[PDB]
DNA sequence: TCGAGAATCCCGGTGCCGAGGCCGCTCAATTGGTCGTAGACAGCTCTAGCACCGCTTAAACGCACGTACGCGCTGTCCCCCGCGTTTTAACCGCCAAGGGGATTACTCCCTAGTCTCCAGGCACGTGTCAGATATATACATCCGA
DNA sequence: TCGGATGTATATATCTGACACGTGCCTGGAGACTAGGGAGTAATCCCCTTGGCGGTTAAAACGCGGGGGACAGCGCGTACGTGCGTTTAAGCGGTGCTAGAGCTGTCTACGACCAATTGAGCGGCCTCGGCACCGGGATTCTCGA
């Protein structure tokens, strides 16, 4: 134990597959589906959350998010290294895969 | 006459589509997303050039150590480096004083106890950068001039596109571009720029993506809950209506945009809502995202048993050395680059006002690894 | 053989503990201990033998003036032992651990 | 280094002994040498921000003596 | 001459580092007073008092109220272990008590 | 009259920087005014008494950050410090 | 209808622990610092802020020295306040 | 001239039940008069050696302020 | 000071005699309560309770 | 070598005023030194915060007075009073 | 009560090292004028502290029960004290290097000190909207059957 | 252990006074320039801090027997909490007066500031007696009969 393990096996004596990789995730909340259990909102058409109709994210991107670039603002005191940093530090923590 | 990194084969390697005339395939590094673009490529050619280095300085410093040793004394280095870099310099830049204050607190030892696991709603909460995109990239020559040719290219073709680093002068310019040019101020009216919204990855894929559509998909897919259940999970007032709403948001128009989308704050994703909110004094997340975010980094902190400041982990002169590291260091010793910024390498990005020559700063005292 | 009472050679050496005024408290152990707590702040660091004696005054005053104030907490709630709930007490009231 | 065990249980009882304490528990030896190293964290800590704001590397009596007035406890003896 | 600029806004504070200045000279702390030292006053008493507002305006809005009153300063003092340690000789008028009952006491 | 000087001013911009909807009393002014004279006056305090101890003349800012070192606790001396830092580096530049 | 003992007194416990108010009628204590002034110097007048100072120094005072003689009473494995606890919490603290 | 009495037992009682006290002896009144007394008594001396200095005849609140900040109890909202 | 020294036999004033000069003085107790005195040692003062 | 002043002289001269036929020893010393800068700190800070209040730009017999009055507890300050104004006058006079 | 046994106190030698007294200098303290402003008077305004009265009405004050808690009084047992033996490392004395506090000396930047000029921050005036105040209602809890 | 009485939090109107802006004025902060002393580098110097070694022995460790306090359980009786009815000043307004706090003006005498002179106090050097050990006996206190 003088230095890591490279899939951080064992790293809690409690629970050595505690923090490891290729694991599930921690779920601070419970997770709401349209089924229940693992179907996503907005796979059946016509189906209402909490009474209400689940919005298109596309068209949430368009309405919401969509601005005209002409008037972007700078930030006065940060450089990309900001940006850069925290993507390269998201890479260090987690990683999603999906099947190909 | 600097390394770069290995290359990779892969059946379908994106890098070669974006440019057939060119023919660099995609790197090979820690991560399969390290050639998305070449700042990326960058930062890991950088941090490998970093490790090879230290490795040379410890076996000058000690020849009879073995290669394995070599290795994975260069690699508790690194960590140790990346660790107190990340939690030094860029985590009060985001949180702002209150909030790094109240969630990360000052480190008493290794706790056992603690779920060191990240947390499903995190990789959701941490897409906040997407915010801070630049439409462009800028590169920079030895006087911090436009390098010709090219001195800003559109984002929509720096997608994969690896024979960028090869085949156009390194990472030097990458890098001075990167130290020397403001990031993106978040706005309730200015969300993320279009050309992550309607041209991410033009070239490689049929159709351009939408990034911020595909982070609400990607929130409705795994499933996490609505924003007034994270709002109470963090202890913060849940709105109801759209009055409750323009409080919190300290808006009216997002408000009824985002009433009239969703229909209730029950129903807004956790992206939308972490990226609506006013920022903090000081800080680029609002009360929310910072909540979290502070959160999976204290338990990051206090569940890793090889923290670089837990006892046994490195002598006391290897404390006081590792210290003294910075990012600004390593770039101008790591490669060509001379003039670098100053203090916090996140915040100076004006050329000269904020830039030294980096032969003051001192570097890192190796010394006290004599075994 | 001859043996005293529980008791009588503690009141001697309560008599004779308060009637002198050396330091009560090994002179190298507590160099080291003062050493060794100083490390963690600053690295070779070099103290002159002034600053060791006048830690160790400081300490030991610190220390009777406590144990005093337990004294009286103990005999407080009918006791003649002296507990930890008693120091901890003690140094509540003084506003230190509040 | 495990130190704060130089603290012996006879050097306890004696630091009792002149606090007029008659008996005494077997469970305060732990707590007294806890009580101590607070103490002295609080004092050398603050000697040390004395010490290196004069830019010195050695910790002068007159560092300790300022050390313990800024918390209350003033010492006469040392200058 | 120029436009005149305040120090504090090159500074870019909002506290005012020319009315330290003024203080810490008429104020009979040193014969000289540095150009720098009213700057780093002025910021570290702005970063104090943002610190206790946002406290104390969290404490108000938890209580469903606008305004802030003393009992939401006493509220975000008592509260927080570094602040109630650097006021702990310091009485709040009108600021009341922190809401605790010792366990012996309740009913069991 | 004569002027009464005092920290409202600076202290309701730093509220509306804070919480931009929140308002204060006149009673809670001026426990904020009292709070920004006692840390004034004790940080300049333990400067004058470190520039004394040293047999310098001059207060600077190397004479505050050691006091602001001493005064305040913990990790609220830390981001002190480096507010004031990052106050002095600006103000050197402009 | 009657309530058990010591019900009461935690409910007037919880009253007085939200409130800021203040617990001693004005005109006593005006009286009082009045009467306690005329030792030192006659026909001496009071700003009304100085005996509201005052007042409210007393009040925190005399809260502050309750909670240690309840902390005191509690140690000694009992629930009253006794005039010995007032007087070990002022001899602790430095006051006697 | 007994206007110690006006600290009445109902004004104890609720100062005590803000301390968190659940049950009170009946001895503990004239005690808690005697130490209000013995405060008022210092802090009220300081204040009118404060005024007399100023060679005024009326005693203003920064005169008990700073005689309480010289006891070591600084008060906060009172003056400046 | 010497007062105490006298009534120990001894001619000189140690640091022992200016403590028990201090402590048994009410005054001179409040003026200097919070003061440490080196290599004063304290008042022999032993509890009743305590006694046989 | 450098000079380092103190009051040792000028407590020796009150000691053989007080016991001729008693000495001192050198921790003694120390203490009656230390002792005496303590007492001579307090009571200037205090007329100098006494100053300060009333907005006078000196200090005088007036405000040693209420410092040692406000300082100096119980018959004390009183006796103390009383010696310093003796002196105050038998200067004016000659 | 009375005697045997430790423990502490009180006397007579015997060095020894630190306290007390003597020179030699030098660096503040004294003596002798100049100057300019801080503070000592007087007037004068007008704010606010003191006094007085009448009326609700909320607080305090007596008084009667009863119950829960403070307080002795056994009884057990276990944990701390006193004493003897063995083990450990503190303490003392002496040597040897060298890091690093203290003094000089020698400029250079940096701060105080003086005019000119304005804007920033006071005081004063105004109005509207948080919030304190009633009022009925809905729970939440406690005591008892 | 389900239903009744009491207390407290909650939602809905009314009104008001205090907080948040607006405006005019003035004085304190900013922009220049100059002069000089504080402090930042260097280059010695010696001192005092650290590291080591060896011997004597005093104090820390450990083990054991036993007794004396710590803690738990059990009455008992009294004193404090809870209601309830009656008395009593507290709080709130309004009116009236004048003491003294605060500002303005003048002027004078007292403290800062120089320069020249000298002696008081500090450092270095000796030296002898007060005190710290030594030994012994004397007296005292303690505990088992
Ligand atoms: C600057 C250019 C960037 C580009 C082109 C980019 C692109 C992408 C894309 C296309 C995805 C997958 C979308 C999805 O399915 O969720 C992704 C994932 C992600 N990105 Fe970025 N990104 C960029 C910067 C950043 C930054 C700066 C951060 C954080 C500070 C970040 C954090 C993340 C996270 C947390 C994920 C989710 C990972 C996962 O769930 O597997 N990205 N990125
Ligand atoms: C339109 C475009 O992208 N052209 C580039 C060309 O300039 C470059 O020389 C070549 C090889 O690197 O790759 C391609
Ligand atoms: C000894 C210690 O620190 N224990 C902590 C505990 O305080 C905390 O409640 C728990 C969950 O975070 O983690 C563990």
């Amino acid at each position: 134990d003088k230095y890591r393990t490279i899939t951080g096996m064992c790293n809690n004596r409690r629970s050595p597959t505690l923090g490891a990789s290729n694991r599930a995730f921690v779920r601070w909340l419970p997770a709401e589906y349209e089924d229940g259990f693992s179907l996503p909102y907005g796979w059946t058409p016509g189906v209402k959350r909490n009474g209400f109709p689940v919005a298109l994210a596309r068209a949430v991107s368009n309405e919401i998010v969509r601005f005209p670039t002409d008037q972007l603002t700078p930030d006065q005191e940060r450089s990309l290294m900001f940006m850069q940093w925290g993507q390269l530090l998201d890479h260090d923590l987690d990683f999603t895969p999906e099947p190909a | 006459g600097r390394a770069l990194l290995p290359f990779d084969n892969l059946h379908d390697d994106p890098c070669l589509l974006t440019n057939r005339s060119a023919r660099i395939p995609c790197f090979l590094a820690g991560d399969t997303r390290s050639s998305e673009m070449p700042e990326l490529t960058s930062m890991h050619t950088l941090l490998l050039r970093e490790h090879n280095r230290l490795a040379t300085e410890l076996k000058s410093l000690n020849p009879r150590w073995d290669g394995e040793r070599l290795y994975q004394e260069a690699r508790k280095i690194v960590g140790a480096m990346v660790q107190i870099i990340t939690y030094r310099d860029y985590l009060p830049l985001v949180l702002g004083p209150t909030a790094m204050r109240k969630y990360l607190p000052t480190y008493r030892s290794y706790n056992d106890s603690v779920d060191p696991r990240i947390a499903n709603v995190f990789t959701n909460a941490f897409r906040y950068g997407h915010t801070l995109i630049q439409p462009f990239m800028f590169r920079l020559d030895n006087r911090y001039q436009p390098m010709e040719p090219n001195p800003r290219v559109p984002l929509s073709r720096v997608f994969f596109a690896s024979w960028r680093v090869v085949l156009e002068g390194g990472i030097d310019p990458i890098l001075r571009g990167l130290m020397a040019t403001p990031a993106k101020l978040n706005r309730q009216n200015q969300i993320a720029v279009d050309e992550i919204r309607e041209r991410l990855f033009e070239q490689v894929m049929r159709i351009g993506l939408d990034l911020p559509a595909l982070n609400m998909q990607r929130s409705r897919d795994h499933g996490l809950p609505g924003y007034n259940a994270w709002r109470r999970f963090c202890g913060l007032p849940q709105p109801e209506t759209v009055g409750q709403l323009g409080t919190v948001l300290r808006n009216l128009k997002l408000a009824r945009k985002l009433m009239e989308q969703y229909g209730t704050p029950n129903n807004i994703d956790i992206w939308m809502g972490g990226v609506s909110e006013p920022l903090k004094r000081k800080g680029r997340v609002g009360p929310l995202l910072a909540c979290i975010i502070g959160t999976q980094f204290r338990k990051l902190r206090d569940g890793d048993r090889f923290w670089w400041e837990n006892e046994g982990v490195f002598s006391m002169q290897q404390r006081q050395a590792l210290a003294q590291i910075s990012l600004p260091r390593i770039i101008c010793d790591n490669t060509g680059i001379t003039t670098v910024s100053k203090n916090n390498i996140f915040m100076s990005n004006s050329y000269p006002r904020d830039f030294v020559n980096c032969s003051t700063l001192p570097a890192l005292n190796l010394a006290s690894w004599r075994e | 053989p001859h043996r005293y009472r529980p008791g009588t050679v503690a009141l001697r050496e309560i008599r004779r503990y308060q009637k002198s005024t050396e330091l009560l408290i090994r002179k190298l152990p507590f160099q080291r201990l003062v050493r060794e707590i100083a490390q963690d702040f600053k690295t070779d660091l070099r103290f002159q033998s002034s600053a060791v004696m006048a830690l160790q005054e400081a300490s030991e005053a610190y220390l009777v003036a406590l144990f005093e104030d337990t004294n009286l907490c103990a005999i407080h709630a009918k006791r003649v032992t002296i507990m930890p709930k008693d120091i901890q007490l003690a140094r509540r009231i003084r506003g230190e651990r509040a | 280094r495990d130190n704060i065990q130089g603290i012996t249980k006879p050097a306890i009882r004696r630091l009792a002994r002149r606090g007029g304490v008659k008996r005494i528990s077997g469970l305060i030896y732990e707590e007294t040498r806890g009580v101590l190293k607070v103490f002295l964290e609080n004092v050398i800590r603050d000697a040390v921000t004395y010490t290196e704001h004069a830019k010195r590397k050695t910790v002068t009596a007159m560092d300790v003596v300022y050390a313990l007035k800024r918390q209350g406890r003033t010492l006469y003896g040392f200058g | 001459r120029a436009k005149a600029k305040t120090r504090s806004s090159r500074a870019g504070l909002q506290f005012p580092v020319g009315r330290v200045h003024r203080l810490l000279r008429k104020g009979n702390y040193a014969e000289r007073v540095g150009a720098g030292a009213p700057v780093y006053l002025a910021a570290v008493l702005e970063y104090l008092t943002a610190e206790i507002l946002e406290l104390a305006g969290n404490a108000a809005r938890d209580n469903k109220k606008t305004r802030i009153i003393p009992r939401h300063l006493q509220l975000a003092v008592r509260n927080d272990e570094e602040l109630n340690k650097l006021l702990g000789r310091v009485t709040i008028a009108q600021g009341g008590v922190l809401p605790n009952i010792q366990s012996v006491l309740l009913p069991k | 009259k004569t002027r009464k000087e005092s920290y409202a001013i600076y202290v309701y911009k730093v509220l509306k920087q804070v919480h931009p909807d929140t308002g204060i009393s006149s009673k809670a002014m001026s426990i904020m005014n009292s709070f920004v004279n006692d840390v004034f006056e004790r940080i300049a305090g333990e400067a004058s008494r470190l520039a004394h101890y040293n047999k310098r003349s001059t207060i600077t800012s190397r004479e505050i950050q050691t006091a602001v070192r001493l005064l305040l606790p913990g990790e609220l001396a830390k981001h002190a410090v480096s507010e004031g830092t990052k106050a002095v580096t600006k103000y050197t530049s402009a």
